[PDB]
């Protein structure tokens, strides 16, 4: 549950440096 | 999708950049 919950609060993070001016969709496990 | 190629892994922010729209 939270570690998957933890591990994306993250990653979500990384996506928005990153990813910046472009955007992005977060779609879990999908 | 991101969760296990990204959380049980690591991805650099190369890898991570495939995800961007």
């Amino acid at each position: 549950f939270v570690n998957q919950h933890l591990c994306g609060s993250h990653l979500v993070q990384a996506l928005y440096l990153v990813c910046g001016e472009r955007g992005f969709f977060y779609t879990p496990k999908t | 999708g991101i969760v296990e190629q990204c959380c049980t892994s690591i991805c650099s922010l190369y890898q991570l950049e495939n995800y961007c729209n």
